[PDB]
RNA sequence: AGCUUUGCGCAGUGGCAGUAUCGUAGCCAAUGAGGUCUAUCCGAGGCGCGAUUAUUGCUAAU
């Protein structure tokens, strides 16, 4: 809509979910606020899908993020409005980017793929 | 010195003695050009903001103001009286002379010292209180 | 950038694989992060040849003590495979004193 | 009893075995002037050694 | 504030030894190499205060006392007649009276 | 050997950059000129990874005259000169000025003295026709990586307008190079690009504050040594901060006017200039009035432990009494008037010792046990 | 010369301000009115001697930089002194009393 | 004499550095010594017989 | 006084009589802000105000400065030399010669930080050699760090925070500092071994401290200085010393 | 764009939601400290003179102290001499 | 859609309900239209509280506290069984 | 049908600390707050000010 450089951009239908998934994540200590972290998450192999805002004005300041996604073969997605991301990651400033990690027997893994599935199956 | 309230005749000082209940009326008579009244006209500026709840100064030139020398003994270059309640309060020091304080002094703490004892004995309704410090000798060896 | 990418996936899948978490960091990690490469390749228990990746990497430090240490570690029972003897001999035969 | 510069009663101290251990405790009670702001007037000596 | 960039602190709990071992820095180099193995004898047996195994060592040199506290330094020498005026020309050489 | 060997193609790479350098300074005055930006940082990472091969053969092949230079000089290149000037023998170290160019003072009296005390021996004539070759191109691979320095500081007006504003052309073909190309850069956390370059300098028995720890090239920029040092970490990670914001711009070409970057330069000024006003006007309270008479208050748990904290101990009760005409032996030599009173005296007390009580055992802050807990 | 040691109201103290300032090359000629500007041909000055204090004025040691004409070798001498310095030791220096020559 | 009419009003009220915890502190608690101390005292008072 | 005054006098006199002249207590604050940061030896510089004030008030500290040194220095004559002096009078004499003292070493560590050492590396190798050869003459064995397993691990430990509690052990009340001082020597005695693992911790990868107070005690002939230094690095310190 | 407030439950702009949450939890005991030190101010007295007060007085010490005032030097407590 | 706030502004609510909640009690007691709290007590403060008039008639004094520990119980209980499901 | 995880509420029982709690229509802040170890690493609040019996109420004596 506002940005045309916008590929895996969610309508309001799976945000809900996503946002639920942050939630929970933040619950269980299982997610890194920030481009910065979440490059950091990339480059260490342990991250498993990041999420960024297309409010961000200048987005190419994190329009690296879907191609380290692309180098790490990790899925990746946009929303519709950075304050509802940084608020639902569990801080009131505006955030434009979350990464979520990993957890060896974590009880979010089913959810956490499922999120993985519904965005891979949206690129096209 | 100079930044302290002035009073300039005679009503004025008995008025400032009379417009205030709560507090401590901490008139320096004398003379603010003399190097005796300068040394202390600026203790008193030191702590006018920290007396401020139960202190009040007004600095009086008896020149000015020639009305209370001979009633209160204005002949030594500098005087510090205390009044309370339209009420001269004595205070008892080393010196032989108990109601005012006719020496500048130099250290900040003491003169708050005095003025919450007289303060404190004021409330009580007392009409001598007595010093913590005294004024018999100077401490100097 | 392709090798990049493969060795990435690789990684993806089955993260325990001692020959793949080794060749990663000397191979696809540049010097400058070799060394979070190296710990996030001992964050798996599992050494087989993994302490030598971490004797290489130090060694790539020239740090003469640090080497040594690990391919002791290395020639271990714990990566016994011969590449650990081998590399063993070759940085004794490389020591600066060579005692 | 109370005769010799290291006192003999000073053999039968209760910390006598703890105090073997403590050594240059005559220059670090020197030095303390430059740590405690009074000054020590038994500076020179110590009354456990 | 600044920050001390050049000198020892006193109020440091091991500053003492420092100040020690800083002393046995600088009265070598009063006593030399060689003196300073003289009065503190031999390794294996070390002499006690102010003490020499033979009366040559003592007649060996100049200096033949020395004691260090803090900051001061108490030397004791015995000059024979010649050694002195030796001590003496050498000192008036660079130093006219 | 083999690494000459090796940088002979490296050579001929560099002369070839060199010719389309020389070149620029004429076609500026179908191959386009990005690429010659691109390809001349290609060239210089690669003098870099084989400057850093030929440092290690340095050091393993000078390590038998003198073992402890390199943990003494941790810069290569200063390592290199170090090595090149001292020689075999190392009596060429007492005022000395070449060395004084290379090496801060402290550090040359340090290597100065573990020279006197060295248990390497010399080195014979077949060290020194490796050792000073591999100097002599160490010099000439600096030499290069400078004259490919200019010519990308110059061009960064161009290829990155928006990070060459904020921290100057400079300090940005400095940290562009280092970190492998604005590509390489942009995918690199702000955190991360503040160590470019950051020296793992050797404390000289200093306080590791002293001798600047975890330091980059961007903090060694004009921009943030313009502010007060105290407050240049706090400015130097602002800085780094919006130099990768201008980065991940100048990665993808846009805001090529430099609009992005000069509203992250007004962002940093105004921050900078925040921190630099001066502080505001605060009221100077009056001492409280003398108290009233009496004043209510409460009571309970908390008022309990008060007074358990505050009472009179019996071990502290005993003490404050002090018998009559009972002269005792003035304990406590070093200040006497420290007299126990009843306290463990004949005079009079209970037959049994007083026990120690538990209320008043000293205590630490909850904040200071919260800084144990970190610490450790 | 030069106006180091000044006298405040209580106590007399120096000036230690260092001055940045050439050796063979100054010009002059704006300091002089041109009705007498034309007399000279040579308003340019070339440093001879150089004085130089150290510490308090209770505490003084004099140094001096001296030049040798025809050679550059500027020398400083304290009491017996002789060090041949560079041209940029006598700008770092604070200078107290200076020689010129208008050749 | 030179000081334009404006510039004087443009005259800045200078301020206090410190911060509250440093101007204005809570009333510091004096607190007596642990008594453990005058256990001790007495404790190295005390000697061995052998 | 007096010179306080004229420069108010000055300043107020030639400032304009209009409805401005309120601004009277922030020119008497702005000169005691000067002051105060002469004293504190601290950069003052106001970005508004104008070059003639900043002129004039830049005089008025150099001279009160003037005036500050020679005083102090003339009551420390007095003190010394044995003449009758006020307890006031070496308070504040001691704190002008403590602020005089400090400014001095500013002046001295920041001429060794651009003059580099004064130590010639020649001096400094035959000195260092000199050391070397009488430590190999003695055959002295180099001290080793202490050990996890140490035998007399504790007992150091013991001495030096019985050491560390006999500055309070001579104490009827005590602030918060000493209270918390008084906790941490006492944990640490209760606690020994964590506590000897935080001090090997310490005294391995430990090279960043915290500021160490300073003051001076006055003998009335010279000033010894009293370092105050962070009361859990104290604890470090003391067994470093003992051991 | 509309959101849901998390405390009222109210349809809201998306583009207040930020200084929405700021405000909204804005603690109501906050209000007197905000508006009870700003009257203790505004009924204080001010302890020092007026400031022409401080320049009167400085020319009447000037009048007498002419051993830092003035040009024409005279006693301490005369005018002029 | 709504928005989560954050874990800060939870405990800031949860407080402004607390103290709301106390202060309209306690200005509803002012008034008078409920009696001033009655001091809760356990059987550890059963002689700190009604010791003095606990010891003329203990076994009185221990049931009523245990009453009003029953009343307390209870109205737990029956609270959580209004909000039973 | 239970089991079970997590967050948020309501209460209950109990322990522990009162050198600390609280406010932020003041400012800045994941577009990075803040950095002593370990820094190509770390990575959430910080600052300034105000309230204070070092959170605040009643009841109770004097």
């Amino acid at each position: 809509d506002v940005n045309p450089k916008a590929y895996p951009l969610a309508d309001a239908h799976l945000t809900k979910k996503l946002l639920d998934l942050v939630q929970q994540s933040c619950n269980y200590k299982q997610l890194r606020k920030g481009a910065n972290e979440a490059t950091k998450t990339l480059n260490r192999g342990i991250s498993e899908f990041i999420v960024m805002a297309a409010d961000a004005e200048p987005l190419e300041i994190i329009l690296h993020l879907p191609l380290l996604c692309e180098d790490k073969n990790v899925p990746y997605v946009f929303v519709r409005s950075k304050q509802a991301l940084g608020r639902a990651c569990g801080v009131s400033r505006p955030v434009i980017a979350c990464s979520v990690t990993i957890k060896e027997g974590s009880q979010l893994k089913q959810q956490i793929q499922s999120i993985q599935q519904s965005i891979e199956r949206l690129l096209v | 010195s100079y930044m302290l309230p002035h009073l300039h005749n005679g009503w004025q000082v008995d008025q400032a003695i009379l417009s205030e209940e709560d507090r401590v009326v901490v008139i320096r008579f004398g003379h603010d050009w003399d190097p005796t009244c300068m040394k202390m006209d600026e203790v008193l500026y030191s702590i006018a903001e920290k007396v401020k709840n139960f202190a009040v100064i007004y600095l009086v030139d008896i020149t000015e103001v020639p009305d209370f020398n001979k009633m209160y003994e204005l002949y030594d270059p500098c005087t510090v009286m205390f009044f309370f309640r339209n009420k001269h309060i004595m205070i008892d020091l080393g010196t032989g002379n108990n109601n005012k304080i006719n020496w500048a002094m130099e250290d900040k703490q003491e003169m708050v010292d005095i003025i919450e004892t007289v303060y404190r004995g004021a409330r009580k309704g007392r009409g001598l209180v007595v010093s913590p410090k005294d004024y018999s000798t100077k401490y100097r060896y | 950038n392709i090798a990049n990418t493969l060795m990435a996936k690789a990684l993806q899948e089955c993260p325990n694989s001692g020959i793949l978490w080794s060749e990663a960091i000397f191979l696809e990690a540049r010097p400058q992060r070799r060394t979070k490469s190296v710990d996030a390749l001992k964050k798996c228990e599992h050494d087989p040849h993994v302490l030598l990746a971490v004797a290489k990497l130090f060694w790539s430090q020239r740090k003469i003590t640090k080497a040594r240490e690990w391919f002791h570690r290395t020639v271990k029972i714990d990566s016994d495979l011969g590449d650990a003897w081998a590399f063993f001999y070759k940085f004794e035969l490389q020591h600066g004193t060579e005692e | 009893w109370d005769r010799g510069i290291p006192r003999i009663n000073t053999l039968f101290q209760k910390d006598r075995h703890t105090l073997a251990y403590d050594k240059g405790w005559r220059v670090r009670t020197d030095f303390k002037q430059y740590q405690v702001l009074k000054q020590n007037p038994f500076w020179w000596t110590h009354q456990r050694h | 504030n600044h920050t001390n960039s050049y000198g020892i602190i006193r109020g440091l709990q091991f500053a003492s030894f420092i100040v020690q071992y800083y002393g046995l820095v600088m009265d070598l180099l009063v006593l030399g190499l060689h003196r300073a193995s003289e009065m503190a004898g031999p390794p294996q047996m070390p002499n006690d205060f102010l003490s020499f195994q033979d009366i040559a060592t003592e007649a060996a040199h100049p200096i033949r006392l020395f004691c260090r506290y803090i900051d001061r330094i108490h030397i004791f020498f015995r000059f024979t007649a010649d050694e002195a005026r030796d001590l003496i020309q050498r000192y008036l050489t660079e130093h006219p009276d | 050997a083999k690494l000459w060997d090796s940088k002979m193609f490296a050579e001929i790479m560099m002369k070839i950059e060199e010719y389309i350098s020389k070149q620029a300074k004429a076609s500026e005055v179908a191959a386009p000129e990005y690429r010659v930006i691109v390809d001349a940082n290609n060239l210089t990472v690669e003098i870099e990874n084989e400057l850093n091969i030929i440092h290690k053969f340095i050091r393993d092949k000078y390590s038998k005259r003198f073992p402890e230079l390199e943990s003494l000089v941790p810069n290569a290149l200063d390592y290199i000169r170090t090595v090149k000037e001292l020689g075999n023998s190392l009596d060429k170290c007492k005022n000395n000025e070449n060395l004084q160019q290379i090496l801060t003072n402290a550090t040359i009296m340090v290597v100065s003295v573990t020279a006197s005390t060295t248990q390497g021996q010399q080195l014979s004539e077949e060290e020194l026709e490796r050792l000073e070759e591999a100097c002599d191109m160490a010099l000439e691979l600096n030499a290069s990586k400078h004259r490919i320095y200019e010519y990308v500081e110059s061009r960064m007006s161009f290829i990155a307008p928006n990070l060459s504003i904020i921290i100057g052309a400079s300090t940005a073909a400095k940290i562009m190079g280092v970190a492998g190309g604005l590509t390489n850069l942009s995918k690199m956390p702000a955190c991360n690009i503040m160590l470019l370059g950051a020296q793992r300098k050797t404390l000289s028995g200093f306080s590791s504050t002293s001798v600047l720890p975890h330091t980059g090239y961007i903090y060694h920029s004009d921009i943030v040594q313009s502010l007060p040092p105290d407050l240049r970490r706090k400015a130097a990670r602002l800085v780094a901060a919006k130099c990768t914001l201008a980065a991940r711009v100048d990665s993808f070409h846009e805001s090529t006017e430099g609009k992005v970057g000069y509203e992250l330069k007004d962002e940093i000024e105004r921050k900078f200039d925040k921190w630099q006003e001066p502080p505001p006007v605060k009221q100077v309270k009056p001492l409280p009035a003398p108290l009233d008479g009496q004043r209510k208050k409460r009571g309970g748990r908390r008022y309990r432990k008060m007074k358990e904290r505050l009472g009179l101990t019996e071990i502290r009760k005993q003490a404050n009494r002090m018998s009559f005409g009972e002269i005792e032996e003035d304990a406590y030599q070093e200040d006497l008037g420290f007299s126990l009173g009843h306290l463990g005296k004949s005079g009079s007390g209970r037959v049994r010792q007083t026990q120690v009580n538990e209320a008043t055992k000293a205590r630490i802050s909850k904040t200071l046990q919260r800084t144990l807990q970190k610490q450790s | 010369c030069i106006k180091r040691f000044t006298k405040n109201n209580f106590f007399v103290e120096k000036n230690p301000t260092i001055v940045n300032f050439p050796i063979t090359n100054v010009d002059l000629r704006e300091y002089l009115s041109e009705e007498v500007q034309a007399v000279h041909k040579n308003t340019t000055y070339d440093l001879i001697a150089n004085i130089v204090h150290d510490g308090k004025p209770s505490e003084g040691s004099y140094r001096i930089h001296v030049l040798h004409h025809g050679t550059g070798k500027w020398y400083e001498l304290q009491d017996l002194q002789v060090t041949d310095i560079l041209p940029q030791m006598i700008t770092l220096s604070e200078a107290y009393i200076q020689i010129w020559k208008r050749r | 004499a030179e000081v334009t009419e404006e510039e004087w009003l443009s005259i800045p009220e200078v301020g206090d550095a410190r911060n509250k915890r440093q101007r204005n502190p809570r009333y510091e608690k004096l607190t007596p010594v642990p008594d453990s101390f005058f256990a001790k005292h007495l404790q190295t008072g005390e000697n061995h017989t052998s | 006084l007096e010179l306080r005054a004229a420069v108010m006098h000055d300043i107020l006199d030639m400032m304009p009589e209009g409805i401005k002249q309120n601004k009277a207590r922030t020119i008497l604050q702005h000169l005691s802000e000067a002051w105060r940061c002469w004293k504190a030896n601290i950069p003052w510089k106001v970005p508004g105000l104008p070059t003639p004030i900043e002129n004039m008030i830049l005089r008025y500290v150099k001279a009160k400065a003037d005036w500050w040194t020679n005083t102090a220095h003339y009551n420390r004559e007095r003190i010394r030399r044995g003449a009758t002096v006020d307890k006031t009078v070496c308070k504040k004499n001691l704190g002008r010669l403590t602020r005089l003292y400090l400014k001095a070493e500013q002046e001295r560590q920041h001429n060794y930080l651009k003059d580099g050492p004064y130590i010639t590396a020649e001096e400094a190798v035959a000195v260092y050699t000199t050391t070397v050869h009488w430590l190999e003459s003695r055959r002295f064995s180099p001290i080793p760090f202490p050990p996890l397993s140490y035998k007399h691990d504790t007992k150091l430990l013991i001495l030096a925070l019985e050491r560390l509690k006999e500055a309070y052990s001579v104490k009827s009340r005590l602030n918060q500092s000493q209270r918390e001082e008084l906790g941490l020597i006492e944990q640490a005695y209760d606690n020994p071994h964590e506590a000897l693992s935080r001090i090997k911790r310490h005294l391995l990868t430990q090279r960043a401290f915290k500021e160490v107070g300073i003051e001076f005690m006055d003998l009335y002939s010279h000033l010894v200085p009293v370092y105050d230094v962070e009361p859990l690095e104290k604890i470090t310190d003391a067994y470093l010393d003992q051991y | 764009e509309y959101l849901v407030s998390p405390i009222t439950g109210e349809k809201i702009p998306a583009s207040k939601m930020q200084e929405h949450m700021r405000i909204g939890l804005l603690d109501p005991r906050w209000l007197e400290q905000r508006d009870r030190s700003i009257r203790e101010k505004q009924s204080d007295d001010e302890v020092y003179a007026p400031g022409l007060d401080i320049e009167s007085s400085l020319k009447q010490l000037a009048e007498r102290r002419t051993d830092i005032f003035g040009v024409e030097e005279t006693a301490i407590g005369k005018k002029i001499g | 859609l709504g928005v989560y706030l954050t874990k800060k502004e939870q405990k800031k609510l949860r407080r402004q309900t607390r103290r709301e909640a106390q202060k309209e009690l306690q200005e509803k007691v002012r008034l008078g239209l409920m009696p001033p709290p009655e001091p809760k007590v356990r059987i550890s403060n059963l002689m700190r509280v009604l010791g003095t008039e606990a010891v003329q008639d203990p076994t009185k004094v221990e049931a009523h506290v245990r009453a009003q520990m029953a009343k307390r119980q209870k109205a737990h209980e029956e609270a959580n069984a209004a909000r039973k499901l």
